[PDB]
């Protein structure tokens, strides 16, 4: 009984349009998003494996008309495949928006458009940095829960082609075997500490040797020899993440075996940044489509 | 057409085709 079709409809037409207009689904158009992708979510693996081609793309946080020209210059799906790396909802001003749009893409394109886990994809993040404030201005609290059961539920981990190992924060000390990712039970929350957490959380340092303190006070930072013996250990080319702002909206890490992603330009309007999204081929060629505001 | 599972290996293009660059009105 939902109207897909209708929702991205109505979510596409504001494209084009001066000042940043508003799209006000209804609630229960939005309870049928997160209940039916919810239900895809749990059907399919926590980890992921994928094929190309794809585009990855980073960090959104609620800027909903920096979501649009994604798609418009990578190609509106399905003209292209997508895996997103978390962090839809908090700081931006359209995170309802954003992230309605991701779960009718993924209801719509169930294998072709693909959703992973961000720190902010969390009841305890979200409900401080912004996206509770907006269901509740907008729509209700009721409305807000029902997203974090649907959050509770994404895919933590993605592995394309058997070489680009891809996730939202980056390694753990705790992962080992990828059967230890294939074990994690959904729906969960995100602990305070752990793999699941460092997934979502940990960062690479190139100041560290192996594992050190995240500034951010929560799980860990790595080091480029933690990056290669993780890629050597897992027969893996590349590790794929996004979780920090880079001014450039790519960069690499360990001599390009580890690359940062952030697709928001110009980030919550404190950063002049650019935001990047990396087409990989059919023979795992990666390149990468920048967007950045003319000057 | 799906790409969801049930030997390649990474490559990257010639410095010049690395980058395609996307510009819009802010
Ligand atoms: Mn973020
Ligand atoms: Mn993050």
């Amino acid at each position: 009984s939902l109207n897909l079709d209708s929702i991205i409809g109505r979510l596409l037409e504001v494209q084009g349009s001066r000042p940043g207009k508003n799209v006000q689904l209804t609630e229960n158009e939005i309870r049928g998003l997160c209940l039916k992708s919810r239900e895809i979510f749990l059907s399919q693996p926590i980890l992921l494996e994928l094929e190309a081609p794809l585009k990855i793309c980073g960090d959104i946080h609620g800027q909903y008309y920096d979501l649009l020209r994604l798609f418009e210059y990578g190609g509106f799906p399905p003209e292209s495949n997508y895996l997103f790396l978390g962090d839809y909802v908090d700081r931006g001003k359209q995170s309802l928006e954003t992230i309605c749009l991701l779960l009718a893409y993924k209801i719509k394109y169930p294998e072709n458009f693909f959703l992973l886990r961000g720190n902010h994809e969390c009841a305890s993040i979200n409900r401080i940095y912004g996206f509770y404030d907006e269901c509740k201005r907008r729509y209700n609290i009721k409305l807000w829960k029902t997203f974090t059961d649907c959050f509770n539920c994404l895919p933590i981990a993605a592995i394309v082609d058997e070489k680009i190992f891809c996730c939202h924060g980056g390694l753990s000390p705790d992962l080992q075997s990828m059967e230890q990712i294939r074990r994690i039970m959904r729906p969960t929350d995100v602990p305070d500490q752990g793999l699941l957490c460092d997934l979502l959380w940990s960062d690479p340092d190139k100041d560290v040797q192996g594992w050190g303190e995240n500034d951010r006070g929560v799980s860990f930072t790595f080091g480029a020899e933690v990056v290669a013996k993780f890629l050597h250990k897992h027969d893996l080319d590349l590790i794929c993440r996004a979780h920090q702002v880079v001014e450039d909206g790519y960069e690499f890490f360990a001599k390009r075996q580890l690359v940062t992603l952030f697709s928001a330009p110009n980030y919550c309007g404190e950063f002049d940044n650019a935001g990047a999204m990396m087409s990989v081929d059919e023979t795992l060629m990666c390149s990468f489509q920048i967007l950045k505001p003319a000057d | 057409k799906g790409i969801l599972k049930n030997r390649k290996t990474v490559t990257w293009p010639e410095e010049g085709k690395l980058r395609e660059y996307f510009y819009f009105e802010l």
